[PDB]
């Protein structure tokens, strides 16, 4: 599977906002040209989701942190765009590189926390998403009694799977667990 | 039974730590890729202190490298022992500082924290006995000083009992490399005083001065200076790994040297040091070690103890020697210079011996002392800071970060209080 | 072994802040891993054991299969974290007329059958850190009726985060203990 | 004897007093709270011992407890006869 061409690069070359990285202010990693509240959510956010697949700067830095800021500031409006995010999200997971999936899981964890209704709307989309997780589930390494460094890269992909799956299980509701079983045989419920 | 996790911020600090691992691996006989090929069974008595074993007979060191721009990490990977470090051991930011202390601490520090803490975290519950981390950083810069002070607070919060042993390089007062430095050092001192259990001060001016008094290196480079710092670090942590006849650890040295919680800044020194050609003439003995250790031309700190008085002192020895000879020296040099010992804190000098000396240097010693002469150091940076602060042009650089103007004054007030505390304690 | 050593107060058998905390422990791993890591829970030393098949992954002490522990203390205290997964562990004890007796408890267990060669116990925990205490003397006299004799072997299986395994002479409640012989 | 096992790990609550003049025993546990049904059979077992430290403790403990316990000995007779039988059948020169 070649690198399917990312729309975010085509939106960024002419119109995208997050270029601003300049501060004389008490602000975070990225800045916006305009306040995100005025922006629409059908055009910007799906493009941002597609940008996590970028591998070289400045595209991926803006796309990753832009997605985080948009999901944090505007959690009410994202419910409408939830169906449109499945396609670009499914593009990112199929890359299977041990770096993109870390970003995707961070976004997903930041996504389910926004609204229990959102996670209930993601139950039909589990089948479209989980097969990547169902592959990488058991990639941990045995070291015995001595030390793990990987977590400062935050790249121990298995541990990200466990917490993230626990997050959909809590917010998924009544029918999230049975769907997880249909995708993940080795999973066992953490409901209580 | 004593495992230490070593943390390196600083462009300066990362290079120093890499040379330290060069010294340790040569001492232990470790391949720069981690495979044991040494010659002494005593090298594996306590190798777990600094190393991990990966399945495959490879040893990985307890080393954390901290930076904010990938240039230094790229240099470290180009180093000899770059493969020794586990590839995940390195982290680097994505928005540089340019020695701006406020920028690194406030904006870059918060983002860096959630990532950096967790090797400090997962080393702790898996380093087989945590009784102290170790941090090497620079005070004049912005990346090491600001981030190191911030992480020192989080280290104290998450790990209260574990000893936060810190080694810092003081701003050179005649000339140092950076000049945002007086602002940076002032703000870092307030953070360092309260949290760090032990702070050790090193000046590059003294290192160059020592090189030309003793080494007669006509043309030294950074490699020699960091090598001497590595020698001090090897001498400090040698007692934990190797046998001897009388040994003191970090917590013992804190007990033996620190009389009061805020009077714990120490000077460091190493002996013997000799020029590459005149070493044949010299007959290295215990009195030669004692004279070299206490001679002012060998102190690696830009503070003459003769301008002050001594509170507590410590001496360590590497190799096989008679204890009677060592303690014979410790009485007679304690009596010789009674004008430098405080009357109401006797027993300033302490002694220790470790069995295994480093390679080639049959007999070795490391000296750590406490003297009121520290007051000169804070006075110099305060004097330089005063007229710099008197025209607030530079703080607006730090204010735009989010740092309040009043933040500079509380550090200055704490600095003056620390100076006053050392002044009363002289009498 | 441990026979002639002094045994009073507290006597730990696993505690991850030594130098090779498994120096007396033996590990068997299959379809899983023994990994040692830090939890945001306590910021204090822990060991983790996780595996798909719980029976095939365990830790046993002592290391030597033929050799045994001679610990006299009647109380065994475990401080472990429950991972919301299948968990089990077993203990070996000698009795008054010299028959080896073994207890193995499981959370997926069903009943409490006491057939002679091995006793089984069902138990349930609280998600998070637990402080289970097992009074061997009381259990032996309750189940088989024979009095207590020194404890032979201890084994802990996968899917649990263990930070302390120590024996105590009598039952101590909170704060009548060393400050680290409790939960942070 | 088995009585060696309990004394060898500091379980038997007796100690020796070296008041120079006659070797005497001291109690780590006062006789009032002593569980006669448990400790009495052990003292009878120690009579079969050969070396001095166990022999002296066995004699003194057995004679002391028997001569001060009172009616509490009556229930322990069937338990202490068997070790007494084991002691006799040794046909020893001085155990008898
Ligand atoms: N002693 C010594 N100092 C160094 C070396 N390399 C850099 N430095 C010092 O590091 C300081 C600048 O550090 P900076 O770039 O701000 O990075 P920071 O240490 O994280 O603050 C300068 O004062 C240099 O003198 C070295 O190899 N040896």
């Amino acid at each position: 599977p070649p690198r399917e061409f990312t729309q975010f690069r085509r939106f960024y070359d002419r119109g995208d906002l997050p270029i601003s990285r300049n501060y004389g202010d008490e602000q975070g990693p990225i800045h916006w040209k305009v306040s995100p509240d005025l922006l629409d959510y059908h055009h910007y956010l799906p493009v941002f989701f597609d940008g996590l697949r970028e591998t070289e700067e400045p595209y991926w830095y803006f796309a990753y942190y832009g997605t985080l800021d948009l999901i944090a500031q505007g959690p009410t409006k994202i419910l409408a765009v939830v169906p449109q995010l499945i396609i670009p999200l499914k593009k990112d997971l199929n890359t299977r590189e041990p770096e993109i999936l870390c970003r995707c899981m961070a976004v997903i964890q930041a996504l389910v926390k926004a609204d229990p209704l959102i996670s209930e709307a993601l139950v039909p989309y589990y089948r479209q998403i989980l097969p990547v997780f169902n592959e990488f589930f058991l990639d941990n390494k045995n070291i015995g009694d001595r030390i793990e460094y990987s977590q400062r890269k935050h790249n121990n992909l298995s541990d990200l799977i466990h917490e993230t799956l626990e997050e959909m299980e809590k917010s998924g509701g009544p029918e999230a667990y049975i769907n997880i079983k249909y995708m993940i045989p080795s999973y066992q419920s953490a409901v209580a | 039974v004593r495992e230490i996790v070593h943390i390196q911020a600083g462009q300066c600090g990362n290079q120093i730590g890499a040379k330290f691992w060069e010294v340790i691996s040569d001492e232990h006989g470790i391949d720069p890729t981690g495979s044991y090929h040494g010659d002494s069974d005593l090298q594996l008595e306590r190798i777990n202190v600094y190393y991990n074993e990966a399945t495959g007979g490879k040893y990985v060191p307890r080393a954390i490298l901290v930076d904010l721009e990938p240039g230094t990490m790229d240099s470290v990977r180009a180093g000899q022992f770059g493969q020794l470090f586990r590839p995940d051991n390195f982290v680097f930011g994505q928005s540089g500082a340019g020695n701006n202390w406020a920028k690194g601490y406030y904006t870059e520090g918060q983002e860096l924290c959630e990532s950096i803490l967790d090797v400090i975290r997962k080393e702790a519950e898996s380093c087989d006995c945590l009784q102290g981390f170790q941090l090497v950083h620079s005070l004049g810069g912005g990346t090491g000083a600001g981030l190191g002070t911030l992480l020192l607070n989080k280290l104290r919060e998450e790990y209260p009992d574990r000893i936060l042993s810190t080694y810092s390089i003081v701003p050179s007062p005649k000339v140092s490399d950076t000049v945002v430095e007086p602002y940076n050092c002032t703000l870092s001192v307030h953070q360092l005083v309260e949290s760090a259990d032990e702070v050790f001060c090193i000046d590059n001016e003294a290192l160059y001065d020592i090189c030309f008094r003793t080494l007669k290196l006509t043309t030294p480079t950074y490699g020699d200076l960091n090598h001497l710092v590595s020698m001090v670090m090897s001498g400090t942590t040698c007692a934990l790994r190797f046998p001897g006849q009388l040994n003191s650890d970090l917590r013992k040295l804190a007990v033996n040297l620190v009389p009061f919680p805020r009077l714990h800044f120490f000077i460091v020194g190493f002996a013997p040091l000799t020029s590459r050609g005149s070493q044949q003439y010299r007959a290295l003995t215990v009195p030669e070690l004692t004279s070299q250790l206490f001679d002012n031309k060998n102190m690696m700190a830009a503070c003459d103890p003769r301008r002050g008085v001594y509170l507590t002192a410590s001496a360590h020895f590497r190799g096989r020697m008679s204890s009677k000879e060592v303690d014979e020296q410790m009485l007679n040099i304690q009596a010789r210079n009674t004008s430098y010992f405080v009357e109401w804190i006797p027993s300033n000098v302490k002694s220790a011996i470790c069995d295994i000396p480093p390679r080639g240097l049959k007999m070795a010693a490391t000296f750590i002392g406490n003297t009121t002469a520290f007051r000169e150091l804070f006075t110099r940076v305060d004097s330089q800071f005063q007229k710099m602060y008197a025209r607030r042009a530079f703080i607006h650089w730090y204010v735009n970060e989010g740092l309040e103007t009043v933040e500079f004054d509380e550090a200055r007030s704490n600095m003056t209080d620390l100076i006053q505390e050392y002044e009363m304690y002289e009498t | 072994m441990f026979r002639d050593k002094y045994q009073a107060g507290f006597l730990n058998l696993f505690y991850s802040v030594g130098s090779k905390p498994l120096s007396i422990w033996e590990q068997h791993v299959e379809n899983g891993y023994i990994k040692r890591l830090t939890d945001p829970d306590i910021r204090s030393c822990v060991l983790e054991i996780v595996s798909t098949t719980v029976n095939n992954t365990y830790i046993t002490c002592p290391i030597d299969p033929k050799e045994e522990l001679a610990i006299k203390l009647p109380f065994l205290v475990l401080v472990l974290k429950y991972l919301k997964k299948y968990f089990t562990f077993e203990i070996q004890v000698l009795d008054d007329m010299n028959m080896r007796r073994r207890f193995r408890a499981s959370n997926f267990q069903s009943k409490t059958r006491v057939k002679p060669f091995v006793c089984t116990l069902p138990m349930r925990l609280d998600p998070g850190w637990n402080q289970i205490q097992f009074n061997l003397s009381d259990f032996t006299r309750r189940a088989y009726g024979t009095n207590y004799i020194e404890t032979l072997r201890v084994s802990v299986f996968a899917n649990c985060r263990v930070r302390r395994i120590y024996f105590s002479d009598r039952l101590y409640t909170e704060d009548e203990v060393p400050p680290e012989y409790r939960l942070i | 004897t088995e009585f060696r096992r309990f004394y060898d790990r500091g379980d038997i609550p007796v100690r020796l007093v070296h008041t120079t003049f006659k070797n005497a025993i001291a109690w780590s546990v006062d006789p009032s709270v002593l569980d006669y049904q448990h400790y009495l059979p052990l003292f009878f077992d120690g009579l079969r011992e050969k070396e001095e430290p166990y022999r002296f403790f066995a004699r003194k403990g057995t004679w002391e407890l028997l001569k001060n316990g009172g009616t509490r000995v009556l229930q322990c007779i069937p338990q202490v006869v068997i070790p007494l039988k084991k002691a006799l059948d040794t046909r020893d020169m001085d155990i008898v």
